[PDB]
RNA sequence: GGUUAAGCGACUAAGCGUACACGGUGGAUGCCCUGGCAGUCAGAGGCGAUGAAGGACGUGCUAAUCUGCGAUAAGCGUCGG
RNA sequence: CCCGGCGAGGGGAGUGAAAAAGAACCUGAAACCGUGUACGUACAAGCAGUGGGAGCACGCAGGCGUGUGACUGCGUACC
RNA sequence: AGGACCGAACCGACUAAUGUUGAAAAAUUAGCGGAUGACUUGUGGCUGGGGGUGAAAGGCCAAUCAAACCGGGAGAUAGU
RNA sequence: GUGAAGAGGGAAACAACCCAGACCGCCAGCUAAGGUCCCAAAGUCAUGGUUAAGUGGGA
RNA sequence: GUAACGGGGCUAAACCAUGCACCGAAGCUGCGGCAGCGACGCGCGUUGUUGGGUAGGGGAGCGUUCUGUAAGCCUGCGAAGGUGUGCUGUGAGGCAUGCUGGAGGUAUCAGAAGUGCGAAUGCUGACAUAAGUAACGAUAAAGCGGGUGAAAAGCCCGCUCGCCGGAAGACCAAGGGUUCCUGUCCAACGUUAAUCGGGGCAGGGUGAGUCGACCCCUAAGGCGAGGCCGAAAGGCGU
RNA sequence: GAACUCGCUGUGAUGCAGUGUACCCGCGGCAAGA
């Protein structure tokens, strides 16, 4: 369970090489608003494939 | 001409913020403020505000134009640890480091 | 593993899960809007969407059999007074999910379910 | 009167470090393993300045060799002709020459064959 | 010039390494001294039942602590500066 | 004055010889953590250096200098 | 009537698992024993270190006990 | 005699065997042990024999 | 796991004998340099010889802080310190200089030491590593609407659901000492967020002839006028 | 202690010699060795 040795910086470097997260590859655009939104999700303004879905 | 906003002694380890800040190096500030808002990491939120702040100090203080920045240099450095103890079984005492970082953006139009 | 089985057990037991649902079902009766987690908006289709065919057929064996499965005589009377008719020549899928987000509490996904007619 | 001590050490430290540039991971940063790995180099240089002419010696032999074996003789009798010839250029000329005139080689190999008849 | 075949062949860096530049962290070093330390020379060698040493509480235009003071309470009289 | 939550924090402006003297305040080392630039590195085995050494980048009549170090000889950490 | 019987509170800690950088510097869970007595408990008191106390374990005496803790002799004496 | 307190070269590696005792520098020369087909610097050198067992290269 | 030629492989590239070459060390020679010792000619010129080295002995030096030299000298035209670079010494080092720094430094020669360390015992602070890994403290349980807000799974309101009910409810003593109530705030604290809190800040709040203490009375026991004991300290006791 | 941290055989072994094998980096496991 004890380490031997120490990891070394660059070992340590070498397993966060996976660590990043993914950026925002793009977004859609609704037809009636406009706003940029998460595909297959409501603005944030209750918007969704041109209806208003929920209130405000 | 280059504009620098920081957020210093922000409440989150400097390992973090990285990740969300690795995301929009580079990128058009318009492109970046697009990937923060949908980044569900509480670095972005804190991010989005110091390259929200960066984004007015060029208009305002320098007057440049927010169709032209994009992010230059954004980088999270290691801020000063604030040092709790938390009891251990056995009556053993471990620190634990409250750690902040200071986050720095800089926008310019070239 | 669990090849063809069905059902989410979303971290409870069943006499939770059945008691979180029948409160769910009975709200989403209520207000014909609510907002809760995408998984849960899933399963919750599986229990109101059954209880609406049953008011389609108004009788009091189907009253008494909404009333256990719901324990609620407000919401049966609805159920057979209201969505009962309106859904009368709609086929099954009387409900609608929608995605809003995530939650900042636990960054759950999100979605709105709402019955389909809303009068609106 | 009262002598900080850590002046002439902290002196002493920064010259190891600032020899140990270019060593790998602590080896450059760590004083600790920084100073052995700084003597050790040190060991070294002083063994590998006598390798070096060993080195460059098996280097001029090598060469000489396949220049000879291009003329029809191989590396020890043409140095044994050589000497016969009263020919006094080294093992470094020679190399040289081998790889920079192979005309003038061919006249030393030509002039070897003759002293060895 | 084109095609085919054979041979050879750079441009990658997810990360890591070295070097340099610029930072963050950290508080070493230098500089500083209303603090100490060790002496020499003097002074005084006691304070207290006329209530001591040491405290508690209070005392301001004062919410707290320190200093001073003691229901006359950051002070009163008097004589000098 | 501006961004922000009538925040934290910051960017201007202003004060000052100096704000990289801004109160987390003289000087500000090292470990440690990053960003940028140059080079190397995804068919290559072990105290990671040393001798030889190509290429690349940069600084200087054609080689030298600085950084890097493909490949190769030698090489049982220190106490 | 009972140092009687079964059995909660209460007292104990026989058993097993879990825990063993624990939730806990000895606990939890499930069983187990006693449970009107040589029982158990609140409050105050007394016994002090080669001494006290001990239905007796070289046990306990403030998480320290085959001789408590603190200060002093004392910067004691002592090795590869 | 070697080492302890002596490195270098040789014996694949090598603690004590063989050669030899490092003032420093040189991209100069000749040798010691041991070696000269390739790894790997130097003879696929010359002459006369022996072995057929891969003996050589543990018995 | 070939592993009993170092390997490839070899009919010699095996073994024996003879010869001439060649390779091969920090050995020898060559060239340059340094030092010790002895010769000489005048510290200086050549010369001979030596120069592996632990414990140890002997010789010659460098640097650090401080004192006199010093009411001197350097220094805001930039001191110490920090960080680079160059030159220089066999070396410990020294000098010069760029940037930083913003006021002290100290030549020379003598003198005095809290005078030189990577690993005696260690001690103090800071920072890594594992590692953004383990863990998030009883498996009684949450779901939704509204409100507030920059932000709501956790706060408030409401409706359902679930848990305790010889307790997980109610009231006290011991102990604690403002944790009570209201407003306001979210840096830290709360194992997550927090608008919430036993957190921060301000203000308010504890009313007794009958409750309790005090008070009267005594128990175990404590102190103890005289007194008994002891040299005293003190022990015992009416 | 620092790591650019394979196996085998030999030698008094991730690290020596010889030889074999192995693109770089993570993730969840198993516990033979450290």
């Amino acid at each position: 369970a004890v380490q031997q040795n120490k990891p070394t910086r660059s070992k340590r470097g070498m397993r966060r090489s996976h660590d990043a997260l993914t950026a925002v590859t793009s977004l859609s655009v609704d037809k009636t608003s406009g706003e940029k939104h998460l595909r297959h999700h409501i603005t944030a303004d209750g918007y969704y494939r041109g209806r208003k879905v929920i209130a405000k | 001409m280059e504009t620098i906003a920081k957020h210093r002694h922000a409440r989150s380890s400097a390992q973090k913020v990285r990740l969300v800040a690795d995301l929009i190096r580079g990128k058009k500030v318009s492109q970046a403020l697009d990937i923060l808002t949908y980044t569900n990491k509480k670095a972005a939120v804190l991010v989005k505000k110091v390259l929200e702040s960066a984004i007015a100090n060029a208009e305002h203080n320098d007057g440049a134009d927010i169709d032209d920045l994009k992010v230059t240099k954004i980088f999270v450095d290691e801020g000063p640890s604030m040092k709790r103890i938390m009891p251990r079984a056995k009556g053993r005492a471990d620190r634990i480091l409250k750690r902040t970082s200071h986050i720095t953006v800089v926008v310019s139009d070239r | 593993m669990r090849h063809r089985k069905s059902g989410r057990q979303l971290n409870r037991n069943s006499s939770h899960r059945q008691a979180m649902f029948r409160n769910m079902a009975g709200s989403l009766v209520r207000h014909e809007i609510i907002k809760t987690t995408l998984p849960k908006a899933k399963e919750l289709r599986r229990v109101v969407e059954p209880l609406i065919t049953l008011a389609k057929t108004d009788s009091v064996a189907n009253r008494r059999l909404a009333f256990a499965r719901t324990r609620d005589n407000e919401i049966v009377a609805k159920l057979f007074n209201e969505l009962g008719p309106r859904f009368a020549s709609r086929a099954g899928g009387y409900t609608r999910i929608l995605k809003c987000g995530f939650r900042a509490g636990d960054n759950a996904p999100m979605a709105y379910i709402e019955l389909v007619d809303r009068s609106e | 009167a009262r002598v900080k001590r850590g002046v002439i050490a902290r002196a002493r430290h920064k010259k190891i470090l600032k020899q140990a540039k270019g060593y790998y991971g602590a080896r450059s940063r760590v004083y600790r393993v920084a100073f052995q790995a700084v003597i050790k180099a040190g060991q070294y240089a002083y063994r590998d300045r006598r390798q070096r002419k060993r080195q460059f010696r098996q280097l001029w032999i090598a060469r000489i060799n396949a220049a000879a074996r291009q003329n029809g003789i191989s590396y020890s009798k043409f140095i044994n002709g050589l000497k016969k010839a009263s020919v006094e250029i080294d093992r470094k000329i020679l190399a040289d020459i081998a790889v920079f005139d192979k005309v003038a080689f061919t006249a030393l190999v030509e002039k070897a064959k003759a002293a060895l008849a």
